[PDB]
């Protein structure tokens, strides 16, 4: 089964959307109720394990299309809503623990709620993927859910983060590097699911080696993207990314050795299988060095036993072939260095499923908007705590 | 369905075999 | 099949035993003819490939019992024959090529002819052992012939060499070290024959390891015994002894690994099998480094392919057992050093078959002896060349 | 025949099996 590290959900303070004298009419009054109720419905779903992607999408759709009114102009989008700065929103971050952050900007709310929705997908994905009984359709759903999340993250970063007036801090969820790492991670993870399948269905070793390799690179990339953060909060996560890089590079060498073998090349085949097992042991090292490190999110232990059942066969096949040359044991002449993997995976690479927010609600009409009279203006709650497992 | 090179591919992007 | 290095036979000048006026009677005259003819019959046999040990023993018996008269007193042995210094004998040596050596002493003749007889046995043994078709009885005959030769050599050294008036040179056949090395070599060789059999009949690995080990030691010992000589003539021979030490130490490690394996000890088993294959390759090295070196005797190439057919099985059995511990490949934790072999072989060690020369001939009687009148006294031939293969 | 320890042994000195 699959093991994916998860940082905690973002938490927020409840918003009543109650503007009092400012709201002069029934239509404007109704929207505030819709916002209040749809935001709350969405927030409670994050902690509902019985919730599925159809339900999550419908709630997000509701809230976001309403929320859009505080941001976009009615049909004139490319023109900005007068309501944007009306409300202060308060959100915590995945790596900052219970320390909240506030902006009176509807865009800050949109992006932060978006993030959580994307987070929810990767978490729906990881729970479903932790199943030992996992079926093919569940794996598609895992694979697909991770692609949704990737696309959302990407959309937030590309089309949204630039709109914020005040820049977010290093180590905060809405910052290019941090979002970029979430995007990359999601793709890596989807590919993990593809690899386990390519392995089940007995696809060509060269296919599986390239895919494993590229996946190791994604993890490297993500790790590098995060290297810019402060070790305190990024440590455990990075340890886990480094772990995953090794785990999958081993796979690359193992399956790439089978390539080299079928190529009548022995010494490098053996040197490749050796690199694999060495790497795989190095991954066991980093694995509980990761179990030590204190950081955001519960620590995760890999169930998968496969690597050795594969390597044993390869090792046994290689020795049969490469004895009377290099083997039987005490090998020569084996190349001092591991053969450098340069591999492109033509199959199994994952693209983010392109995301866009729903259009501004039909409920937002000029009259309804006019019924918010900002000339009628003259304490704070705290984030309700996410409270997961 | 098919990928860009015209080869049959499953939902995961793997060739069909 | 077995491969044993052989230095060349010793060559001698023909002796007529013709003393003229000194021989005053028919009995004394007859003995001189008997000596002349029996010495020649014996000399020609050395080059007769159709000659067997029964024939060789009968001729040696003849010549030696007659010759004994020039040495021992008739019934008074412990008293010395007046004839001892009557005749000059000329012999070449195994390591000195065509350069002869002479003594007018019957003991010099006895010991030198003895040496050749012993040499003949080891050569009869090596020819018979070079057969690819070799049967069990032939191998007994090989094994037995080597034990005869060992016993002769030992007898010459122990009970005879001390009697010579003038000491032989370093690098000459009659010298303690050189004879000692021939004794040791013969035992080593007999054991080789025992090892090949212990292997055929599938004797316990611990038996075969100890025997192989001890044999490697004999070769070491012989090599050390010869180290005192001058590299020129001793080089090739020593190269071959060093070769044999390695070849059989490998066997020791290989079969000792099987011991360690059945003992549920993996790391050393693997380290032991590794030492074996490393050593066995080192033996291939020394083997044609021996083919290069110029020295006495034709150079010999091992036919035996066995080591690997054994090691493969062991290696395959060890990995099955010792994977999930040390293997599958890229092993740890394997001990830096080879496990030190200290092994006594309770079975298969070879003792020289005790030798003695035949008693002085019944033909030697006081009257016959008196018929040699030494008061009746007042150019040289050259050694006839041995000319083998 | 037998060796010094009383165990049956062949002409080569190996135990009989």
């Amino acid at each position: 089964t699959h093991w994916f590290h998860r940082n905690p959900l973002k938490a927020t303070a409840p918003v009543s959307f109650n503007y009092y004298g400012v709201v002069t009419g029934p239509s404007a009054s109704k929207i505030c109720n819709d916002l209040r109720s749809s935001r709350a419905r969405l927030l409670e779903l994050f902690t509902d394990l019985s919730c599925n992607p159809e339900m999550m999408k419908n709630a997000a759709d509701s809230y976001f299309s309403l929320l859009q009114g505080f941001i976009n102009s009615l049909d004139e989008s490319t023109q900005e809503s007068k309501l944007r700065y009306i409300q202060n929103f308060k959100w915590t971050d995945t790596l900052q623990g219970q320390v909240p952050s506030a902006q009176q900007d509807a865009v800050f709310e949109l992006i932060s709620m978006g993030f959580n929705v994307a987070l929810w997908y990767t978490k729906y994905a990881s729970r479903l993927a932790g199943k030992e009984n996992i079926t093919e359709d569940e794996a598609k759903e895992v694979h697909r859910s991770l692609k949704i999340a990737a696309g959302i993250f990407k959309h937030l970063k590309e089309s949204h983060l630039p709109k914020l007036i005040t820049p977010a801090e290093k180590g905060r969820d809405l910052e290019s590097r941090l979002i970029e790492a979430y995007v990359i991670q999601c793709q890596a993870e989807a590919q993990e699911v593809t690899i386990a399948r390519a392995i089940e269905l007995k696809h060509a070793p060269g296919l599986i080696a390239a895919l494993a390799y590229e996946t190791a690179n994604f993890y490297q990339k993500a790790d590098h993207t995060l290297s810019s953060l402060e070790p305190a909060y990024s440590a455990k996560w990075r340890k886990y990314l480094h772990l995953k890089m090794c785990f999958y590079t081993a796979y690359a060498y193992c399956y790439h050795g089978e390539t080299l073998l079928a190529s009548d090349k022995c010494g490098e085949a053996i040197r490749s299988l050796q690199e694999a097992e060495k790497l795989y042991a190095k991954a066991e090292a980093l694995c509980k060095e990761y179990g030590e490190t204190k950081g955001p999110g519960p620590t995760v232990k890999p169930s998968g036993h496969l690597f050795f059942r594969k390597l044993g066969n390869l090792v046994k096949n290689t020795l049969e072939k490469c004895q009377r040359e290099n083997g039987f044991i005490y090998f020569q002449k084996i190349p001092t260095e591991a053969p450098q993997l340069e591999l492109k995976a033509n199959y199994g690479l994952v693209e983010p499923i392109p995301f866009e927010f729903p259009p501004t609600s039909v409920q937002w009409t000029p009259e309804t908007l006019a019924a918010f009279d900002l000339t009628k203006r003259p304490t704070k709650p705290k984030p309700e705590e996410e409270v997961k497992p | 369905t098919k990928n860009k090179d015209g080869v049959l591919v499953d939902e995961f992007g793997l060739p069909q075999i």
